């Protein structure tokens, strides 16, 4: 499908950016987890990155990891992720639904397997986090055969080769890549660099989503007026996960009152 | 694209987020250009000589081997300055981090000895060190947390997982994910990302050189094999490599057997598990049926890692190297056996490669061999540990 | 009559009683064939070599003497299998039992690191070995207790007197009173009855001539000084031995000022008590003014013993030594520079001496001076100790 | 004086040994030391042997080792030893009195000094712990020179140049030594050896008595037997004192006992 394009293409015609939210699949258990989700799409999210837990998250802060622990603690293995990701797509046909991989996890009985796996259940690109382009040959090349979009990070201590690269392999969006670390709402990212914005369109690259430390609705429409076509948020949105354990409706609302902000943001 | 070749037949690789790749295209750049700088190999050299005390010694076992056709003797790097064979490539790595301008290092630890390491050569050449050691091992490990502290280094106990070793791993890469454009990530083992097996490597390989010269010069001839322990393969790398070559000579590595195969708590990725992509490459892995890492086990906190450096996982699938497993049960015998008949405390770690030495002669009490056993570390950090155990066995 | 001389001028001789001068003439006898042996020396050299791991590194400090004209260098006797310089005079000492078909090895031990050299070498050797050590010392250094107890050695905790060393040495010399047909007394320092200070002082002499030949090749040229810490004098006089007839080089013994000269808790008898019998010699003593034998104190437990060798006694009466003292903190001190600045952990005893080197460069910073400190062990036994000091104290 | 030479003429007169028991001077404490030296001679003692508190008596096992912690901790000194002997030789004019030193005692202010003090107080012997015959010369002589008897060690060990310095060197008694060790009561001697006895008679040696480990009127007359000219006993002495210390008067009686039991022994 197209489920980039034609959001790109709609985001455009109303001139705004993209708002983009970040959960792990499955925290803090399948129910809530689904809920969760079905609030982040009411409440205006253009589009999902969906984490699958793995063991040992080794691009991901302490609040990202702690959503991995409780979904593990809830039982949920990347089988339930899939079941649960073809009732996300069966409720909601249009939402471009982007998952975020450790390597491991797609390689592991076979990365043709994997993304015939996520074409089946009707997922629309796969970002594999520990996969430098480097080693993205057998990844890109089983993602487009499956119509799954490759993601790849444009890291900020980007070449010129590496945006040729970028451009080249990449397709759905381009990721970039706010700053150096890990994960985290804290560490907050700077302004999407201009001379890598200005590259990746030059080489016609997929749109720009700027990614890590997005936290806030002012820094969703810097993003935005630095020419990105829009902005994912995890940690901010893990952290009212968290901090809302204890109430799951009060948890929803304070998720659809942020979301609700990030994406009006994105709004010109 | 880079200089050299980060893989092993199917195995290694530069499987990091993107951010980190132009640090070890940096990394490999400056280990390239060093290797060919007379300037550096003749500072290298007279670090290890002067300050570290290499060659060291190659000993013959006088009353082990009593009454069997076994001729064993052990490369000491139990001699070695900080106590372990790790001092030889921190050396190596901390001046490729000035080299690079770099001011600050990390390192995950686990038997305490690479963190020692890391915090000595960090205290010689003005670097500012930091540890990240799993908090069971601070514990089991103790008395390398102190050495660690005494020499200014900051050691970070990680309770995350399983509190050893791989828990450690993680917390180093995702702190140099953040900090490399000031800090020098110094792996402590043959495994993770290129160029750091190759590195690693590089950096060891004078252990079998020493070796070779040694037992020529004492036998006339090569050893039958050299066996070492292996839980990343920094030690055993170092012992094989200059032999690899030498196809009559076995090269047998041990990885940690636990409380045994059987019981899933062990250390044994390469003979049992199975090839994955985690801490930077793709190598055999202890993981689940559904691809998440297990944890490891053994007794020792320097071979209690679920994974395994991927010239290891090469050298066995093209059946030029042969890995064996030994339980905490035999190590201790070992442990225990060296002190008391030849008057060497070796580590926990070292121990497993004795043991299987020792099992080789006694199963075959009359076959002729000639065999070195890789004695990687002293086993001070270990007799507090090893105490309580045979004082809670009765012993 | 004795083959050898016992006396060192006034000092030194025989005072013990008559029931065991046949032991020390026999040992004498043995001593005097042993060192015309060919065989003899041949297995001493290989053990040092190839089991004990000499020739040990001569390390040039890089950072401690910035911006003076001092150059230092550490003689590495912490590199020493067992952790110090002690385990080259045990391994001789261990084939002259065996030489006397003695199957048993009596030691007193106060820093633990002689008794663990006494312990490995009866591990080796085939030797049953009993070890005595003030209760004191068992608690301060009980890392080595752990060892000595892992190679099998019977360690005996002495609560007599000051419940350290010479307490040690008073039930050692009891036990071999009545054990002597059986048993070797394995002494370990260069003082006692003769012919004990000239076979420890001959044991322990190629400490100097390695650091001789060291520094000649890297320097063109003799130290102008060598310092060494003394408790009993043998690491001393083993790195002094060589250099006695080279008239230009400052031969400099430090022994411990304790709390400080002024408060009587020290272990300086040669500069600070008088001349006594005790523990088989004529040599200085710390001693009440109606001859009772004082009790000592130091921070560290190897030099924690009111007298001294009757050989320093005599070098200093003639002028050809000098011997300084060093407090607790002022070693204290030089241990954490160490540590810090040099990534070495030295043994507190060691640290005695590096402190007043560190003085000499300190007090007169434009001086060019060109020192040797032997630096006697490693600081493992030691670094509980000293945390909980540094803790006590708020760093 | 000849303070042994007469007490050897008049035993030999009677056809019996000497029974000389030992003991640390000021133990318990000064008051009853001189108590229990009263009670040794009434009960028959023939000469004493009286040691010098030390701080580190080498040459003695724990039972004297703990007379000497005794004696200290009621503040003995070596001056109020030389004021104790002058009030026993005050009481007692005949009786031979032996000192047994640790060497550094005597050498500390001078060694003629100590002699000087010896001889000024009437002791008659001092018997050097510390000093073999190789070491002796000047305590010999000083001894000579102030007519104290240098008491010299046989031991078991002994060959024949030793016989002969011991022979020409000693004065007094002979201290045959019965066994190798260190003293206690426990640790039993051996019978005198024969050829020791012979070969000290054969070189004109000063009569010997046995000590170390003799503890029982059985191993007093088995000396005698043998040839020796009596034993010594301290050990077993000390051990009454030690156990009834929280009773001086079963002391003494326990004391008086022992003495006399082990000086009958001696009899012919
Ligand atoms: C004496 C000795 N002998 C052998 C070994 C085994 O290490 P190796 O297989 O490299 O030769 C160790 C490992 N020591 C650990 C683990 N170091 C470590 C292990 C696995 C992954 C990362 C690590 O830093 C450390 O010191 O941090 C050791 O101390
Ligand atoms: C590292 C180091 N450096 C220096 C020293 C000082 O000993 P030294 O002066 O002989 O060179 C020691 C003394 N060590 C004691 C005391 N050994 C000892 C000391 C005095 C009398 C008898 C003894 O056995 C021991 O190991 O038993 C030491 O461990
Ligand atoms: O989108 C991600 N995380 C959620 C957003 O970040 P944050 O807001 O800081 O939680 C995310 C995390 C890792 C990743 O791979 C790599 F590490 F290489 F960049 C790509 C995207
Ligand atoms: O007489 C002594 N002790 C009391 C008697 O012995 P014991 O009955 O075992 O207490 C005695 C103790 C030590 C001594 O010097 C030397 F050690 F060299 F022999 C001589 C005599
Ligand atoms: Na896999
Ligand atoms: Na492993
Ligand atoms: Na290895
Ligand atoms: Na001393
Ligand atoms: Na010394
Ligand atoms: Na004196």
């Amino acid at each position: 499908m197209e489920r980039y394009e034609n959001l790109f293409a709609q985001l455009n015609d109303r001139r705004e950016g993209a708002f983009v939210p970040f959960v792990t699949l499955g925290d803090p258990g399948i129910e809530q987890s689904l809920k969760i989700i079905d609030t982040l799409i009411d409440a205006g999210a253009d589009a999902l990155e969906l984490g699958v837990p793995f063991s040992d998250p080794l691009a991901d802060g302490p609040t990202i990891q702690n959503a991995n622990l409780r979904a593990f603690a809830a039982g949920v293995t990347p089988a339930q992720c899939f079941e649960m990701l073809a009732l996300i797509r069966e409720k909601h046909p249009t939402i471009p639904i982007g998952l975020l991989m450790y390597a491991n996890l797609v390689f592991n009985n076979g990365i043709d397997a994997f993304y015939a796996r996520c074409e089946q259940v009707g997922v629309d690109s796969v970002l594999v986090a520990d996969v430098p382009v480097e080693e993205s040959a057998p990844f890109r090349q089983a993602a487009l055969r499956h119509n799954i979009a490759p993601i790849f990070i444009c890291p900020p201590n980007a070449d010129d080769d590496l945006l040729r690269q970028v451009a080249s392999y990449g397709r759905g969006y381009t990721y970039l890549l706010s700053r150096s670390g890990v994960t985290g709402a804290e560490n907050r990212g700077a302004l999407p660099l201009h001379h890598l914005i200005e590259k990746l369109k030059e080489y016609h690259a997929a749109p720009a989503l700027q990614g890590f430390g997005i936290s806030s609705p002012e820094q969703v429409s810097a993003a935005v007026r630095a020419g990105a076509a829009g902005a994912i948020s995890g940690s901010a949105i893990v952290k009212i996960i968290e901090k809302n354990l204890a109430s799951p409706k009060q948890m929803l609302a304070e998720l659809r009152s942020f979301v609700s902000a990030m994406k009006a943001a994105s709004r010109a | 694209t880079t200089l050299l070749n980060p893989y092993f037949g199917e195995f290694g690789g530069m499987y990091v987020p993107q951010i980190l790749m132009p640090a070890l295209n940096q990394l490999e750049e400056a280990f390239v250009s060093a290797q060919k700088d007379p300037e550096f190999q003749a500072q290298f050299a007279d670090l290890l000589k002067n300050y570290a005390g290499r060659p060291t010694a190659l000993t013959k076992c006088q009353n082990i081997t009593a009454g069997t056709r076994t001729t064993l003797y052990l490369k000491r790097e139990d001699l070695l300055h900080g106590g372990a064979h790790k001092t030889n490539q921190v050396l190596g790595q901390a001046l490729l981090a000035k080299r690079m301008g770099k001011s600050e290092i990390i390192a995950e630890t686990g038997a305490g000895q690479h963190g020692v390491a890391s915090a000595l050569a960090s205290a010689l050449l003005g670097l500012k060190c930091r540890i990240y050691m799993g908090a069971k091992d601070v514990e089991r490990q103790s008395p390398n947390v102190f050495r660690m502290r005494l020499m200014g280094a900051e050691v970070i106990p990680v309770h995350s997982g399983s509190a050893t070793l791989k828990d450690a791993c993680n917390e180093a890469l995702r702190d140099w994910s953040g900090s490399y454009e000031t800090a020098h990530y110094m792996l402590g083992t043959a495994a993770g990302p290129h160029p750091y097996p190759t590195i690693v490597r590089e950096f060891q390989r004078m252990i079998g050189e020493e070796t070779k010269a040694q037992i020529l010069d004492k036998e006339g001839r090569l050893p039958d094999a050299v066996i070492a322990c292996v839980g990343g393969g920094s030690n055993a790398i170092g012992m094989f490599a200059d032999f690899i070559n030498d196809t009559s000579v076995g090269l047998i590595g041990v990885e940690p057997g636990g409380h045994g195969i059987e019981t899933g708590e062990h250390g044994a990725p390469l003979k049992h598990g199975r090839v994955g992509i985690y801490f930077g490459m793709k190598a055999p892995m202890m993981q689940t049926a559904d691809g998440q890492i297990e944890e490891s086990y053994s007794i020792s906190a320097g071979l209690d890692f679920p994974s395994v450096g991927p010239q290891h996982a090469y050298l066995n699938s093209i059946g030029r190297a042969d890995y064996v497993s030994i339980t905490d049960d035999e190590a201790l015998e070992a442990f225990k056996t060296l002190c008391r008949h030849e008057g060497i405390i070796p580590a926990l770690e070292s121990s497993h490669a004795l043991a299987h030495a020792l099992k080789m002669m006694r199963e075959q009490p009359e076959k002729e061999q000639l065999l070195v056993v890789n004695l990687s570390g002293r086993g001070d950090k270990d007799i507090f540990t090893v105490h309580d155990i045979l004082k809670a066995r009765g012993e």
